[PDB]
RNA sequence: UGGUUCGUGGAGCCAUGGGGGAAUCUGGGCGGACCACCGCCUAAGGCUAAGUACUCCGGGUGACCGAUAGCGCACCAGUAC
RNA sequence: GAGCUAGCCCUGGCCAGGGUGAAGCUGGGGUGAGACCCAGUGGAGGCCCGAACCGGUGGGGGAUGCAAACCCCUCGGAUGA
RNA sequence: GAAUGCCGGCAUGAGUAACGAUAAAGAGGGUGAGAAUCCCUCUCGCCGUAAGCCCAAGGGUUCCUACGCAAUGGUCGUCAGCGUAGGGUUAGGCGGGACCUAAGGUGAAGCCGAAAGGCGUAGCCGAAGGGCAGCCGGUUAAUAUUCCGGCCCUUCCCGCAGGUGCGAUGGGGGGACGCUCUAGGCUAGGGGGACCGGAGCCAUGGACGAGCCCGGCCAGAAGCGCAGGGUGGGAGGUAGGCAAAUCCGCCUCCCAACAAGCUCUGCGUGGUGGGGAAGCCCGGGUGACAACCCCCCGAAGCCAGGGAGCCAAGAAAAGCCUCUAAGCACAACCUGCGGGAACCCGUACCGCAAACCGACACAGGUGGGCGGGUGCAAGAGCACUCAGGCGCGCGGGAGAACCCUCGCCAAGGAACUCUGCAAGUUGGCCCCGUAACUUCGGGAGAAGGGGUGCUCCCUGGGGUGAUGAGCCCCGGGGAGCCGCAGUGAACAGGCUCUGGCGACUGUUUACCAAAAACACAGCUCUCUGCGAACUCGUAAGAGGAGGUAUAGGGAGCGACGCUUGCCCGGUGCCGGAAGGUCAAGGGGAGGGGUGCAAGCCCCGAACCGAAGCCCCGGUGAACGGCGGCCGUAACUAUAACGGUCCUAAGGUAGCGAAAUUCCUUGUCGGGUAAGUUCCGACCUGCACGAAAAGCGUAACGACCGGAGCGCUGUCUCGGCGAGGGACCCGGUGAAAUUGAACUGGCCGUGAAGAUGCGGCCUACCCGUGGCAGGACGAAAAGACCCCGUGGAGCUUUACUGCAGCC
RNA sequence: CGAUGUCGGCUCGUCGCAUCCUGGGGCUGAAGAAGGUCCCAAGGGUUGGGCUGUUCGCCCAUUAAAGCGGCACGCGAGCUG
RNA sequence: UGGGAGAGGGUGGUGGAAUUCCCGGAGUAGCGGUGAAAUGCGCAGAUACCGGGAGGAACGCCGAUGGCGAAGGCAGCCAC
RNA sequence: CCGAGGGUAGGGCCCGUGACUGGGGCGAAGUCGUAACAAGGUAGCUGUACCGGAAGGUGCGGCUGGAU
C-alpha cells in the first residue's frame, strides 16, 4: 500500500513511498552485514564500463541464505522481517533451533512467529525450501536455483515468482517471471510462494533528486551529443535520428537480437517470452 | 583567482619521486637519461 | 605467411603457425613448376680463435675553430633561469 | 601529466537568524460502524525571506589593467541533484 | 642593407603615462653627513564575524640582537622580510612513528600476456577516521602542555603480596556509526549590582553623591554532591559460531525491571598552587594583606554510545572484555603496592598574507577554531565601538576643459531609446485587508492601507527564585509632549494586466551565449534466463552485481490533463528446416606432361556442400511518407455532390500570417491622438500537425514579447556642487611605434583618394593645455572570398581495408 | 586581402542648387482672395510625436515651410551596437 | 418457539463439454466462405482424423408458462 | 467626536454593446442521398461508445411500443 503526499511541494505532488507495513525490526543484524563497496560503474582498470552510475546512498550488505539446503531438517523460526537496501525485497530473520542466525528473502504472506524448513520432506508451506522434484505441479515458487547446488538465481525481485507447470525425466518446466518456459533441474531447490513487497511497482520517484539517493547519475540522449559521441549526436537544430536507432557504440537497439547463437542452454529454454 | 600549482608535498613524492621512477619502465629510462645528461638533480626535491 | 632480386608469377629454395604424417643408405635433401637421365650433398644436437664494427677513455697529427667561432659549457654548465 | 579542470571512490567538516505549518497523534462532533469536519499538538519540504558559503543576471568602470577575466552597484541558490 | 632575419648595443616616443584601492592626516621632541618617509609623545582618522586571535597546508631562517645603506624597496631612508655577523627551536603525556584498518596501492598461492608487462586471495602498506597517558602559572631579546613551579597520569622491566585454570594471530562480545527535530541538567561566554577592593577626580553653570572611574577570578588528586550514559540475575538442555569452549547463539524454568545494584563520564566542591585593574612614577614598580561575592541571560559546546520521528536504511580493523587449543600448571595471568626503564622525527618565524598560489612587497585565490558590547524584532546582517591591529612605501600645491564615483534641481514626467538601458520609486516589523484562476497546496508580501518617538499613570501572563523581593521575558488600556519628519542614522521588495517558450528545484559553452539548450520525475519501444545482455581488456580478469525480468542494458519522448489517425511498396529489425544463388572441402566423367616400364605429376565436368543474399511473411512511441486536374446548388459567390489520372497511402483530431507566412505592415477587431511590434479573430498553412509528439495547462523563471499605474536628469535641456585624476612644482621614470624628414591649403596630375609632382595661394622661429578630420594612423603576414593535385574534425547506400559478430 | 571597419542612429557640421519656405518677377483658362506654370535667388530657415534596427515610408498634431542631394551611402584612434 | 422453499448477496475452492494455439503421429490437394464470389489459408504439407500440452471465458441436459431480490439484477458443483 | 460628500484602492450584481463564432426558428416550387413509417426492403427504438459529406453505421447491454 504505496503512501501518497499533499501537494506541499511541486514534488510532493506525486512522490509515493513504501508503507514499511510488514518491517518488524528498523536496524540489521550485526554477524551478517559486511560493508559493499560501491564501485560508481568502474572496473578494475577504473574506466567507467556501466554509464550514469554514483554518488548513492551508503548501504550496509546484508548475507542472504541462498543455498538453505545447508540445514535440511533443521527448523527456524521467523524472528523479524526488515528492510534491505541491496534489493526490491524485503528479508527475513531466521532463528534457527540450531542456534544459527541467518536471512532469506521475504516471501509474500510470511508471518513473523512461524516457522520454516528446508528439504524433500518438507511441508508444502509459504517460506519452505525443497528440490523442485518434491514441489507439485502448479505451486507458485520463488527463490530458485538453476542448476543444482550453484545457488537461487531466479525470481529474487520483489513481486515476482515462478510457477510448476509439469515434469520430463530429471527436470521440471518452470513459467519464469518474464514468461520463458525453460527446464530446470529437479534437484535445484525452490522456496514456496511468490516474494513479497508487490506494490513495489508502483513507487513514483517524483523528483530528480530522489533518482540521485538511488545511485542513478543523470542519463544523457544520443540526440543531445555531438558526432564524436554517438550516431545519433549532430544535426542543425532537433534532428530525427535519420538511421536505424542505434546505441552509443553503433550498434541498433530497436529489435535486434542479442542473446549468442549457439548457447548450450537453447536446449533447455522451450519457449521464448513473449509480450 | 586559484592557479594550477597548489603545493602539496606528499602528492609531489609519490608522482615524481624517486621510487616512483624506479618501478616502471619509462621511470628508469627517465632516470638512465638525466644521468647521461649529468643533471646535478635526478628527481624534484621535496622535504618530506 | 615470412625471407631472397622474386609484389602469385611457370615460383623452386630456406624458414614455419595449422592438418596429415615416413624411412636409416637399396635411406634421404638439392640442381627454379613437373618427369626422366646425369651429378652435387648427408637435415631434424652443440662449440669454435683470427681477419670485421664502435670510441666513454689515452695519445699522436691537422692547407680544423679562435670567445656570436669551436662542444650546449675555454670561465664553478647540464649550472643559473 | 587529473597539485588546473571533469567524473567517481574512501574519510572528515560546514549551512546565522527568521517565515510557512504536511502527515501523524489527541480531544471534540459525526455514523450502525465509517468516511469525514473542527481545535489543539506536531514539525515535513530538490518549501519561503536572508548572512556565511557557492554563484555570475543586468549595467558601469577597467582595457601597455590592481588583474593574461579584476573592481563597484545589482542579482541567482542558500537541508540539497 | 633589407629575409615582420639572429645575437648584442644604443636611440625615439619623454622628463611624457605611471608610482597599485579616496581608511587621512597635523605638530613637537629625538637621531644623523643627510629626514614628509626611522624612533618617542600628543592630536586626528580606519578595521573590529576583522584589517584582531589561534591551528593546518605551503614557504624554509624570513625569527632575535649588533653593525651597515651599493643594489632590492615603485619616492626618500638613518628604516626593513635587504647586506655582514652572533644567537635562537629543549616533550614518556602535543603531533607523527615503534598501534589499527578505509578507498586505493602492493601482493607467498594462483591466472594471463611476443618482450616490457597486465591481473590477483590471504598478507603487507596506506588517515585529517579508530585507538592512546597534562592541566594552570612563571621565565627569555628570541622556545615552552617541551625549561622551571605546583598538582596529576600512561606503558614497559624486575621484585613483594594477595588472588585465579593460566594460556591465542583462533571462537565470541564490543569497538560500530545516517538525516532532521529535540528533553533534563550543566559548562563556555555575557549583562547588571545600592555589595566587596582600589590610585585618584569635583572641572566651565550645577553635583562630595546609594557620584565618576577601575576591578571583583583560574587550575586542582582522592572523597563527597548534582546530573547523565552503559548494564538484567540464576539454573537446565544444546546438534549452531569450519578444533575446543564453562564464552556467545537458540529453547525452558524461577527471580528481578519506568528502579535499585555495579560501572563509566560531565559538572560542582575540594587539600594545595597561582593570578590580580585603572591611575601614578621610571617592559618595570607601586596600587595590594588587592578584593575575589550576589543576581540575571545562556549555547550550535558537555553529560552522549541521550530521546523521538523519518527513508534514501547510514566503514573497517586494532586497543579492550570473555572463551577455550596446543601447552603449562617451579610456570602463567589478574589485582594492589615498590624500585627501575621510557627511543626516533617535528617544534624558530610568516600563515585571508609584503614570508603561501598568482613573473612583482600584485585591489585576485587559500581549509578548520575563537570572534566582546550597545541599539535596530532576530542574527555571524547593519551602525558605532572593546581588546587588539592599522592610515594601505612618493609627496607639496592649484581649484580649467574633460573622465570617473557621488549629492541636489524649477515646470514637465519616458516626450529618451532597439529597450525605462541606467537611475528613481518601493523598502524592516506589527495590525487591517486582499482578485481572476487553481493541480485546492497555492496564486500571496497579491493589490491597497493604517501604525512606528518620548513622558506619565493603571494593569495581565511567563522564566529564576520560594509562593515573595529583585533581575529577566511577552503583552493590555488611559492621558500627555515635541519636530518638517519617530524602522528620525545604517542595513531591508516598485506594482499590475497580458502573450510566447520551458512543468517545476537543478545543469551548461573556466575566460564574449545561463537560454527556449542539457538534465529531470513520468510515458513507450526494444534487448537480456544469468558464466545475462551490454561495456573496458590481446588475454587473464573486472564492471554489470555478490543484482536475477517489480531486474539490468540501449533508444526516443519529457510533470500533469485530453489525445496520438492512414500507408509495410523501398530501408531496417523479426519470423520462415521449401526453393534459387553461394566459399573452402568432398567427389573424379574426362583430359595432359614425363618415363622402356611399374610409376610419378598437373588440369578437371556432373553430384554433395554453411552463413549471407534472393524469395515468402510480420512490424511505426522502427528509418520514413501521408496527391493532381475538371465539372456541379432557382441572384451572385462558394461547392455538401460528381468525373477522371496517379499512389504504398493521399494529413484525421487539434492548432494556424505562428520561435513556422515568401507575397506581408495579409484582412478585420482591440489598445493609442497616431501601433511594420502586441493582443483577439479569419484561413489561399510559399513551407503546422500528433512521443525529432499534437493541443492545453495551476505554480514556477536574473528567459523573450506588448501595455498600464507609481517615480524619476532617460529626455525637453541643461545648471550647480563634492571628492579621485587631469594641471603646476620636487622625487622616481615606462610603452607600443619608428626608412629617413627641412612633414601647409586649394585645384589638378599621378597605379585611379598627394606634406613630398604641376600651377597658384597661404605661411616669422620654438613650445604648453586641449580636439580627433588626415598621415589610405597603430595592432594582428584578412577571420570573409578565391587559389594549393595544402591540412584537419565530421558524414554516408563514395572506395578500400580492419576490429567485432555470423 | 603583411586589413581601406561594414547598415541605422547620436553628435558635429559644411557644401551644391535641379528651391520646400521666406524675397524679386513674367505668363495664366490671373475679378478679388487663393492657386497653376516658368524665370532670378543658396542669406537665413526647414517642428514635436506613434510604428519598425531600420534608411525609406505610412499615421497623429502643428507649421511660413515641414526641400532633394554631395562630403569613403560625411563622421566607430568621436559615442552607440 | 419450532419448521420450510429459493440462480438472494459476499469469499475461496473446484468439474466437464467446446473453441483457439503449440508439440508428436498418420495422411494429401485442397480448405474456408457466399446469393454467387473474391480476399484469405494451403505441397515451406493446410483441411479432415488420432494422442499429448498450455490458457481464457462461459456453464449443455435439468430449465419451465419456473424460482429469488427493493430495484439494477442473479444459473456447473462444493464449503464457509 | 460624529458628520453630507469629495478623493484613493480593490471586489460583487445587472444592463447595453463587440471582429468573429455556435447552433436554433422561419421562409410556393435549389443540390445530395433514402435514415424512419409495410418485415420500409439490415425489425425498430434505447443508454453509451467509436466512426462517417449527410441523414446514419457499427459495437455492448436493455425494451417490445416487433412482424411472420
Ligand atoms: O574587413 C574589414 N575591412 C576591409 C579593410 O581591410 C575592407 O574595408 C572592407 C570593409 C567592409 C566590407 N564589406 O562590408 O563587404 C568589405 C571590405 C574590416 Cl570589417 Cl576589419
Ligand atoms: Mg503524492
Ligand atoms: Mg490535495
Ligand atoms: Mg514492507
Ligand atoms: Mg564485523
Ligand atoms: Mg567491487
Ligand atoms: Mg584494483
Ligand atoms: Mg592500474
Ligand atoms: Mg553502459
Ligand atoms: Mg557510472
Ligand atoms: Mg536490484
Ligand atoms: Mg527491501
Ligand atoms: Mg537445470
Ligand atoms: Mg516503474
Ligand atoms: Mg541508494
Ligand atoms: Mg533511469
Ligand atoms: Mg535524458
Ligand atoms: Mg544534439
Ligand atoms: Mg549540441
Ligand atoms: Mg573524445
Ligand atoms: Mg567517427
Ligand atoms: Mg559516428
Ligand atoms: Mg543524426
Ligand atoms: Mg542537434
Ligand atoms: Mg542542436
Ligand atoms: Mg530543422
Ligand atoms: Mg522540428
Ligand atoms: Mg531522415
Ligand atoms: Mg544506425
Ligand atoms: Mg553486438
Ligand atoms: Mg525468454
Ligand atoms: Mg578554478
Ligand atoms: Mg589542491
Ligand atoms: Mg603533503
Ligand atoms: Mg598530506
Ligand atoms: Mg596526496
Ligand atoms: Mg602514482
Ligand atoms: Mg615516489
Ligand atoms: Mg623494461
Ligand atoms: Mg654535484
Ligand atoms: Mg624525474
Ligand atoms: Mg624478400
Ligand atoms: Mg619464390
Ligand atoms: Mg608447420
Ligand atoms: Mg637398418
Ligand atoms: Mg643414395
Ligand atoms: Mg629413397
Ligand atoms: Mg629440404
Ligand atoms: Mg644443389
Ligand atoms: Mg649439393
Ligand atoms: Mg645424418
Ligand atoms: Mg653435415
Ligand atoms: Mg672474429
Ligand atoms: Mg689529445
Ligand atoms: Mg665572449
Ligand atoms: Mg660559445
Ligand atoms: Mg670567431
Ligand atoms: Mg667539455
Ligand atoms: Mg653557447
Ligand atoms: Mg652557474
Ligand atoms: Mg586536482
Ligand atoms: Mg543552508
Ligand atoms: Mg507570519
Ligand atoms: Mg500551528
Ligand atoms: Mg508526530
Ligand atoms: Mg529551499
Ligand atoms: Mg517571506
Ligand atoms: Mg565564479
Ligand atoms: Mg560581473
Ligand atoms: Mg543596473
Ligand atoms: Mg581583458
Ligand atoms: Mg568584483
Ligand atoms: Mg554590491
Ligand atoms: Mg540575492
Ligand atoms: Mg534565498
Ligand atoms: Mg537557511
Ligand atoms: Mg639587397
Ligand atoms: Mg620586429
Ligand atoms: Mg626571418
Ligand atoms: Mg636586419
Ligand atoms: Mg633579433
Ligand atoms: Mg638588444
Ligand atoms: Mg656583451
Ligand atoms: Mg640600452
Ligand atoms: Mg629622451
Ligand atoms: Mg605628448
Ligand atoms: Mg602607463
Ligand atoms: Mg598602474
Ligand atoms: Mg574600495
Ligand atoms: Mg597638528
Ligand atoms: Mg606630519
Ligand atoms: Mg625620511
Ligand atoms: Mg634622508
Ligand atoms: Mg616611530
Ligand atoms: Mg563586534
Ligand atoms: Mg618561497
Ligand atoms: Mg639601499
Ligand atoms: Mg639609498
Ligand atoms: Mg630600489
Ligand atoms: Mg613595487
Ligand atoms: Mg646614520
Ligand atoms: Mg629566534
Ligand atoms: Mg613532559
Ligand atoms: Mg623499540
Ligand atoms: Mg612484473
Ligand atoms: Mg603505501
Ligand atoms: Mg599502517
Ligand atoms: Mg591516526
Ligand atoms: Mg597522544
Ligand atoms: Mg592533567
Ligand atoms: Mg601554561
Ligand atoms: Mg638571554
Ligand atoms: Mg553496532
Ligand atoms: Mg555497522
Ligand atoms: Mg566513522
Ligand atoms: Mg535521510
Ligand atoms: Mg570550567
Ligand atoms: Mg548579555
Ligand atoms: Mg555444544
Ligand atoms: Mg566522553
Ligand atoms: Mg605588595
Ligand atoms: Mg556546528
Ligand atoms: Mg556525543
Ligand atoms: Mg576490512
Ligand atoms: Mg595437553
Ligand atoms: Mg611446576
Ligand atoms: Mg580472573
Ligand atoms: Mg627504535
Ligand atoms: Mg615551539
Ligand atoms: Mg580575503
Ligand atoms: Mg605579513
Ligand atoms: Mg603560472
Ligand atoms: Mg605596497
Ligand atoms: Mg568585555
Ligand atoms: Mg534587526
Ligand atoms: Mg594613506
Ligand atoms: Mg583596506
Ligand atoms: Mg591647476
Ligand atoms: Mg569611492
Ligand atoms: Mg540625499
Ligand atoms: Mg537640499
Ligand atoms: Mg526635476
Ligand atoms: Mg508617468
Ligand atoms: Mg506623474
Ligand atoms: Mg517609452
Ligand atoms: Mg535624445
Ligand atoms: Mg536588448
Ligand atoms: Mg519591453
Ligand atoms: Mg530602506
Ligand atoms: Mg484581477
Ligand atoms: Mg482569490
Ligand atoms: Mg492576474
Ligand atoms: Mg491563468
Ligand atoms: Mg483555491
Ligand atoms: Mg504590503
Ligand atoms: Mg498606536
Ligand atoms: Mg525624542
Ligand atoms: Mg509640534
Ligand atoms: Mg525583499
Ligand atoms: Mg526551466
Ligand atoms: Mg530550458
Ligand atoms: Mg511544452
Ligand atoms: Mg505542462
Ligand atoms: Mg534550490
Ligand atoms: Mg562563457
Ligand atoms: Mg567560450
Ligand atoms: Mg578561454
Ligand atoms: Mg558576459
Ligand atoms: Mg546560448
Ligand atoms: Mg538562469
Ligand atoms: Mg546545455
Ligand atoms: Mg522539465
Ligand atoms: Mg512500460
Ligand atoms: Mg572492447
Ligand atoms: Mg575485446
Ligand atoms: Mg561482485
Ligand atoms: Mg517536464
Ligand atoms: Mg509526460
Ligand atoms: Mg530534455
Ligand atoms: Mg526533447
Ligand atoms: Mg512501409
Ligand atoms: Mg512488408
Ligand atoms: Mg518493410
Ligand atoms: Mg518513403
Ligand atoms: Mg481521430
Ligand atoms: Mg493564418
Ligand atoms: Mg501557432
Ligand atoms: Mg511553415
Ligand atoms: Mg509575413
Ligand atoms: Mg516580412
Ligand atoms: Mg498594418
Ligand atoms: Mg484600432
Ligand atoms: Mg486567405
Ligand atoms: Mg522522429
Ligand atoms: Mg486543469
Ligand atoms: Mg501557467
Ligand atoms: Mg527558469
Ligand atoms: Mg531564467
Ligand atoms: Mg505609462
Ligand atoms: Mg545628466
Ligand atoms: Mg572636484
Ligand atoms: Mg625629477
Ligand atoms: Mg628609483
Ligand atoms: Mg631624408
Ligand atoms: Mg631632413
Ligand atoms: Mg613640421
Ligand atoms: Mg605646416
Ligand atoms: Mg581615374
Ligand atoms: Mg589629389
Ligand atoms: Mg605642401
Ligand atoms: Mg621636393
Ligand atoms: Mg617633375
Ligand atoms: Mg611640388
Ligand atoms: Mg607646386
Ligand atoms: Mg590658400
Ligand atoms: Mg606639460
Ligand atoms: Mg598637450
Ligand atoms: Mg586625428
Ligand atoms: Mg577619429
Ligand atoms: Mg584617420
Ligand atoms: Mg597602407
Ligand atoms: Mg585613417
Ligand atoms: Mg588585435
Ligand atoms: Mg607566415
Ligand atoms: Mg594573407
Ligand atoms: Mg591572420
Ligand atoms: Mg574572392
Ligand atoms: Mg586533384
Ligand atoms: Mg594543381
Ligand atoms: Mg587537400
Ligand atoms: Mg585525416
Ligand atoms: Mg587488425
Ligand atoms: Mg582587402
Ligand atoms: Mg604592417
Ligand atoms: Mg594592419
Ligand atoms: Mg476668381
Ligand atoms: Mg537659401
Ligand atoms: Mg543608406
Ligand atoms: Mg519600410
Ligand atoms: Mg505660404
Ligand atoms: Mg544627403
Ligand atoms: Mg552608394
Ligand atoms: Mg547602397
Ligand atoms: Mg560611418
Ligand atoms: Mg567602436
Ligand atoms: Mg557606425
Ligand atoms: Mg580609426
Ligand atoms: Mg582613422
Ligand atoms: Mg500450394
Ligand atoms: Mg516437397
Ligand atoms: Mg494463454
Ligand atoms: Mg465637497
Ligand atoms: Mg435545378
Ligand atoms: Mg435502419
Ligand atoms: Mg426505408
Ligand atoms: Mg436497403
Ligand atoms: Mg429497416
Ligand atoms: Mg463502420
Amino acid at each position: 500500500a504505496v503512501k501518497k503526499f499533499k501537494p506541499y511541494t511541486p514534488s510532493r505532488r506525486f512522490m509515493t513511498v513504501a508503507d514499511f507495513s510488514e518491517i518488524t525490526k528498523t536496524e540489521p543484524e550485526k554477524s551478517l552485514v559486511k560493508p559493499l563497496k560501491k564501485t560508481g560503474g568502474r572496473n578494475n582498470q577504473g574506466r567507467i564500463t556501466v554509464r550514469f552510475r554514483g554518488g548513492g546512498h551508503k548501504r550496509l550488505y546484508r548475507i542472504i541464505d541462498f543455498k538453505r539446503w545447508d540445514k535440511v531438517g533443521i527448523p527456524a523460526k521467523v524472528a523479524a522481517i526488515e528492510y534491505d537496501p541491496n534489493r526490491s525485497a524485503r528479508i527475513a530473520l531466521l532463528h534457527y533451533v540450531d542456534g544459527e542466525k541467518r536471512y532469506i528473502i521475504a516471501p509474500d504472506g510470511l508471518q513473523v512467529g512461524q516457522q520454516v524448513v528446508a528439504g524433500p520432506d518438507a511441508p508444502i508451506q509459504v517460506g519452505n525450501a525443497l528440490p523442485l522434484r518434491f514441489i507439485p505441479v502448479g505451486t507458485v515458487v520463488h527463490a530458485v536455483e538453476l542448476e543444482p547446488k550453484k545457488g537461487a538465481k531466479l525470481a529474487r525481485a520483489a513481486g515476482t515468482s515462478a510457477q510448476i507447470q509439469g515434469r520430463e525425466g530429471d527436470y521440471v518446466i518452470l513459467r519464469l517471471p518474464s514468461g520463458e518456459l525453460r527446464k530446470v533441474h529437479g534437484e535445484c531447490y525452490a522456496t514456496v510462494g511468490a516474494v513479497g513487497n508487490a506494490d513495489h511497482k508502483n513507487i513514483v520517484l517524483g523528483k530528480a533528486g530522489r533518482s540521485r539517493w538511488l545511485g542513478r547519475r543523470p542519463h544523457v540522449r544520443g540526440a543531445a551529443m555531438n558526432p564524436v559521441d554517438h550516431p545519433h549526436g549532430g544535426g542543425e537544430g532537433r534532428a530525427p535520428r535519420g538511421r536505424p536507432p542505434a546505441s552509443p557504440w553503433g550498434w541498433q537497439t530497436k529489435g535486434l537480437k542479442t542473446r549468442k547463437r549457439r548457447k548450450p542452454s537453447s536446449r533447455f529454454i522451450i519457449a521464448r517470452r513473449k509480450k | 583567482m586559484k592557479r594550477t600549482w597548489q603545493p602539496n608535498r606528499r602528492k609531489r613524492a609519490k608522482t615524481h619521486g624517486f621510487r616512483a621512477r624506479m618501478r616502471t619502465p619509462g621511470g628508469r629510462k627517465v632516470l638512465k637519461r638525466r644521468r647521461q645528461k649529468g643533471r646535478w638533480r635526478l628527481t624534484p626535491a621535496v622535504r618530506k
